[PDB]
């Protein structure tokens, strides 16, 4: 069988919530964090990222890594710690088209986007709806002007949220 | 787990007759009354709506004048119920069957200082606890072997509730061992309080604290024994500081680990002297008061070590409490 | 703000490399800034002979069994 | 039609589906510009329950009947042929689409009771106790409403309640 | 799909199949060999193997069964439905696994 | 008592009208 | 979009896409107009929807006669789940109404009406005076 | 009521006009079709583009294979630059009855799809679809000719 999980690179936890899963299957979690601290160690620590797992017959597991939270590329693009407590009635985040490109470029070399070879646009796109999903709104052009207010703005509603 | 809450409304009274002058009858009472071999659930799907109306109170005829009163609506609820307000303020209690409390009244007839119209009667809104704990409730951190402990401790139990511990006397001491005490106690108090609100009628607590320590996640702060007995008591405080006046006893489990000795050993001497150490934890975990612990017992769920001593102890601070009382 | 609008420390994932400057809006492609930012197209908007007219439709569909069978 | 047989050599299993006589609507039919088959041979209103010989066309060898679809009759025919194979069934005239019995069950000795134009099954009908005033007598119910329109060469026009 | 992923695949070795795309009678041979390919019958036994051979030799659409009691079941489906052929299939999946057990 | 009309008063009743209809057209001349 | 405020034939749409229909007769009065004008008023949106009425202010209304007509860009099913509980408050039997049944409803009554081929007619047999038969008749009954 | 008045009631009732001839049953006359649609109008085009285009199709049944696996063996085909499409058969008859692929209608049967390429990579479209050896080659076209699976193992090797 095979089984998704989004854990935290190089942050492999021995115990919850993929311990009771990976014990069940009788994979043995041990040896699963180690190799995935291994392979995470190069990838920054407590980004998430999704990690497929092959169930053979024999109680063998050989691990996948793929590329990070697209909702993370956001937050971190557009500097905001968490999402918006809504969605449409406020704007969180703050992205350039050109930040949506970049994190496409990358994105674009994982497996459900090698598997579906789909050119850029239909990711820009879906990056951009997810974006929109996250409260973070997209503009054509963008300066740090508008961009340094929007972001005191955001702060002082964070500030308050708290 | 079985916290209620009904609507109740009192009938108004009677149609005054303005002619001859006569008074209506004043409108049905709301009353609780204690029954047995009946329960919450049960009073809930019986009466799915939650709602109870009494009668309205009889006009003034010219037959008859000063009309009867409306029949009032009788609420039956189990033994051992605390009746309180939407507020949460306790109306009452009913310990006993057939216990009777009105809760909301009828409205008044039609006087002529009304004009003769019916008043209108009371709106309440009642909450039902059906909660009489144990004389010994088990505290525990989550996988501190509170069921396994239960287990050991019955002839035959399930360990995932309440249980009996049997004497040769034929004598049974009504324990509970209640799960999830730590459910986030000390953020979310929506709903591991209600675990605290059930065990605070109970007069013997049983703490029951892992020798190997406790740790929620390998990034979460790793507490030792002598640290979770200081966050149940800085809870406790934090909770209701007249829990803490029950006589407390100590239960270290785990003693089949091979550390278990030297950790007991530690975890003794701490309480020895709790004062050297009460500077490592904040002023927030601190404890108003330290608890003192009549028995501390290793005990272990695995080789069955201890049980009979612990439950000797037992029984012998409760006939101490009973001749002391 | 300023750190914000000059790099982005997204789409560098490594410790060890630096956060990708931002490029001028010449020399990114044309189809980039031809995407809609906006709220998504309506079916009125949209044209018949068109693949996302017909899935909007079938989203639609669903959408619509979805709360008829809610209070069922 | 169409036969399965089985034949077992050499511990070797062989199945084969094989055509004897594949039925099929007579060459040159009266009225071909009609849409249903009774339209088409002029049968409209021209039978009863107890044709049997054209009641058997549309009827599965376990009694059963085909669907509409396949058929390709209208749904007021294929109601009124329904209808007739129920009370053709009930009346016994087709004792080779005998239902299908499971092995090992054999039937009880039961009353064998002639009947004939049973518009109910019946082990649904009430009897009769409390027949009523001559104004608002509770009739028997014979034969089907489905078929009042069928062509009567009496005066008196057929009587479904008796 | 579903009954024969119930009934599983335990003394089934080997399934061949050969139909004539060319023809006009290989429907319901290609409707068994999707229901006998589908994942959630294969799933039941890794082991079993299934294969699909092609050819152009205008010859008779006919699915060849060996089983791991070395029995072989031979089904035409020239003239034969896909239910009928499916249902054929289990009772001698059904009887064969009798017979092992 | 519920009364009901049958089909031997219905011919009754329209031929007695197809009767009256014919007056009508003769007393028009 | 909102219904104009009330102080103290008709049966075919004009403007509205859906309506509220009364199978039998009843009296309005300003306090109803009132209450229906309100509810109306509360469910519905003045950006996209608008509401006409075809009663005269104050009320005498007859079987079949829509009142209260609804009209936008919206499906029957949009406006059936409050035009069915104006229909319930209305003092007499009501239903919501879609003009795609209702049109073809009154079609088809108009067309069997005209294809009715029975050669006696109840108004032809009161006129005539056939049978004797205005012994037992109405006065009244002769144009009603 | 009186009985007179009840015997007036009764026979003046309504009676519905009988035709001869019922209309379900008398011959249908033939009636104008739908003037468009959203949906098969467009399976129509990108058909015919697909088809003008790519030189390369091979017509094969689609299996009821893991989505995962299919994706797996999607993406290995277009690591060659191969497109696997499928359509409806019920849209793609009346394509292709009167087309230049008229022979090719019998090979749509039940689910099918189409790998097509504008340059014929035959032979690594084989070996990739070797993999699974219950996936039939059911047929295939190259430059406009109509080919089957050994024509197209010949044309590979
Ligand atoms: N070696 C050893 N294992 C023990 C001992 N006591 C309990 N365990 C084990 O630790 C686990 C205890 O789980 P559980 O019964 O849920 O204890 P709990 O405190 O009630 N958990 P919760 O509070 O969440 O309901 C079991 O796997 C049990 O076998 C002990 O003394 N020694
Ligand atoms: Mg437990
Ligand atoms: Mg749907």
């Amino acid at each position: 069988a095979m089984p998704g999980p989004p854990l935290g690179p190089v942050l492999g936890q021995r115990g919850v919530s993929i311990n009771q899963f990976c014990k069940e299957f009788n994979e043995r979690t041990k040896d699963i964090k180690e190799g995935i601290p291994l392979p995470t160690k190069i990838l920054v620590k407590p980004d998430r990222t999704f990690e497929i797992k092959i169930g053979q017959p024999t109680v063998s597991y050989f691990l996948k890594a793929a590329a990070g939270i697209e909702k993370g590329a956001r937050q971190t693009g557009k500097e905001v710690a968490g999402l918006v407590t809504l969605k449409h009635v406020y704007e969180i985040a703050r992205i350039k088209a050109q930040d949506e490109a970049f994190a496409l470029q990358d994105v674009p070399l994982s497996s459900v986007v090698r598997s579906i070879i789909g050119s850029a646009r239909s990711l820009g796109i879906r990056v951009v709806k997810d974006l929109s999903s996250e409260e973070l709104a997209a503009f054509q052009k963008e300066r740090a002007i508008f961009l340094a207010a929007q972001k005191e703005a955001d702060l002082a509603a964070q500030e308050e949220a708290a | 787990i079985d916290k209620l809450r009904l609507f109740t409304r009192g009938g108004s009274g009677g149609m005054g007759y303005p002619r001859l002058g006569g008074e209506g009858g004043k409108g049905g009472d709301v009353w609780v009354v204690a029954q047995n071999r009946m329960t919450l659930k049960q009073l809930k799907d019986r009466y799915p709506r939650k709602r109870f109306v009494a009668g309205v109170g009889a006009n003034s005829k010219i037959s008859a004048l000063k009309g009867s009163k409306g029949k009032d609506c009788e609420i039956p609820v189990p033994v051992g119920i605390s009746v309180t307000d939407e507020n949460g303020k306790i109306i009452g209690e009913l310990n006993k069957e057939n216990d009777r409390i009105l809760v909301a009244q009828g409205g008044l007839g039609g006087k002529l200082l009304t004009n003769f119209l019916p008043l209108k009667g009371q709106k309440r809104i009642i909450h039902l606890d059906l909660k009489l704990i144990a004389d010994v409730g088990l505290v525990g951190f989550p996988n501190a072997g509170k069921s396994s402990l239960l287990s050991c401790v019955s002839h035959a139990k399930p360990a995932i509730e309440l249980g009996k511990i049997m004497y040769s006397d034929f004598k049974q001491i009504s324990v509970a061992d209640l799960p999830g005490l730590i459910e986030g106690a000390h953020m979310n108090k929506g709903m591991g309080h209600k675990f605290l609100k059930h065990i605070e009628r109970t007069r013997q607590l049983l703490f029951v604290v892992d020798i190997s320590g406790f740790q929620l996640s390998s990034h979460t702060q790793y507490r030792t024994a002598f640290e979770t007995i200081i966050l149940l008591t800085k809870e406790l405080e934090l909770y209701k500081e007249e829990l803490q006046t029950k006589p407390a006893l100590l239960a270290v489990n785990k003693m089949d680990l091979p550390d278990a000795q030297d950790k007991f050993h530690e975890l003794m001497s701490q309480l020895q002297n709790p004062k050297d150490f009460l500077h490592l934890f904040e002023k927030n975990m601190i404890p108003e008061r330290t608890v003192e612990f009549q028995h501390i017992i290793p005990i272990s769920a695995v080789t069955g070590e201890g049980i009979e001593e612990l439950k000797n102890c037992i029984r012998k601070s409760l006939d101490e409490q009973a001749n002391q009382e | 703000a300023t750190k914000r609008l000059f790099g982005a420390t997204r789409t560098w994932a490594g410790w060890g490399a630096w956060e990708l400057l931002n490029p001028a809006t010449s020399g990114r492609l044309l189809a980039r800034d031809y995407a809609k930012k906006p709220v998504m197209k309506g079916a009125k908007s949209g044209k018949g002979a068109v693949t996302s007219e017909a899935l909007k439709d079938p989203d639609v569909c669903t959408d619509p069994v979805q709360l008829t069978t809610y209070a069922m | 039609f169409r036969e399965v047989v089985e034949t077992q050599e050499g511990k070797t299993t062989i199945i084969e589906g094989r055509i004897t006589a594949t039925p099929k609507e007579s060459p040159n039919p009266p009225n071909p510009s009609g849409q249903c088959p009774i339209c088409r041979w002029n049968l409209k209103h021209k039978y009863n329950y107890d044709d049997v010989l054209l009641l058997s066309q549309f009827i599965r060898p376990h009694g059963g009947m085909l669907p509409r679809k396949i058929t390709g009759l209208c749904q007021e025919e294929h109601r009124k042929i329904e209808e007739c194979v129920k009370m053709a069934h009930r009346a016994g005239l087709l004792p080779n689409h005998r239902p299908r019995l499971p092995e090992g069950v054999v039937p009880k000795s039961k009353p064998q009771l002639n009947r004939y134009l049973t518009r109910w099954a019946p082990g649904s009908v009430k009897p009769i106790y409390k027949k009523g005033p001559r104004w608002n007598r509770v009739r028997m119910p014979v034969g089907s409403p489905l078929l009042r329109d069928n062509v009567c060469y009496s005066r008196t026009p057929w009587k479904l309640y008796h | 799909a579903a009954a024969l992923a119930r009934l599983g695949l335990r003394p089934v070795k080997q399934v061949r199949v050969q139909f004539c795309p060319f023809e006009k009678n290989v429907e319901s041979t290609r409707t068994f060999l999707q229901t006998v390919s589908s994942e959630k019958v294969r799933s039941t036994n890794l082991n079993c193997s299934v294969i699909a051979d092609v050819r152009h030799d205008g010859s008779e659409p006919c699915v060849d069964v060996l089983f791991g009691d070395g029995h072989r079941l031979i089904m035409r489906g020239a003239h034969l439905t896909a239910l009928e052929m499916l249902t054929a299939f289990a009772s001698h999946i059904r009887a064969r696994d009798a017979a092992g057990s | 008592r519920p009364r009901f009309v049958s089909l031997r008063a219905k011919q009754n009743m329209i031929r007695r009208l197809e009767i009256e209809a014919e007056n009508h057209y003769w007393l028009s001349m | 979009a909102l219904l104009p405020a009330s102080a103290g034939a008709t049966e075919f749409t004009e403007g509205n896409f859906a309506i509220l229909a009364l199978g039998g007769g009843y009296l309005h009065w300003g306090h109803f107009e009132m209450m229906r004008l309100t509810i109306n008023r509360s469910m519905d949106p003045k950006n996209m929807f608008a509401i006409w009425r075809v009663p005269a202010p104050f009320t005498p209304v007859k079987a079949g006669r829509l009142v209260v007509e609804m009209g936008g860009r919206c499906e029957f099913e949009e406006v059936q789940g409050f035009l069915d509980q104006v229909a319930h408050k209305l003092p007499f039997a009501a239903k919501a109404v879609s003009r795609g049944t209702l049109e073809k409803m009154r079609k088809d009554q108009e067309e069997r009406e005209r294809n009715n081929q029975n050669p006696w007619t109840f108004e032809r047999i009161a006129t005539a005076n056939m049978l004797g038969i205005r012994k037992v008749l109405s006065p009244y009954d002769l144009t009603h | 009521m009186h009985f007179q008045r009840q015997k007036l009631m009764a026979v003046t009732e309504y009676i519905p006009p009988k035709p001869a001839i019922h209309p379900s049953c008398l011959p249908s006359p033939p009636s104008p079709p739908q003037e468009e649609i959203g949906l098969i109008r467009l399976l129509r085009r990108e058909i015919a583009a697909v088809f003008q285009d790519n030189r390369m199709i091979a017509v094969c049944q689609n299996v009821a294979l893991s989505a995962e696996d299919k994706l797996l063996m999607r993406h290995q085909l277009r690591k060659h630059k191969i497109l696997m499409k499928v359509f409806p058969n019920q849209v793609l008859k009346p394509f292709l009855e009167d087309s230049k692929y008229q022979n090719l209608l019998p090979l749509f049967v039940g689910h099918n799809m189409l790998l097509v390429s504008e340059e014929p990579k035959v032979k690594e479209m084989v070996r990739i679809l070797r993999t699974v050896p219950f996936l039939p080659l059911l047929g295939g076209c190259i430059d406009d000719t109509i080919l089957s699976r050994q024509g197209f193992i010949n044309y590979s090797k």
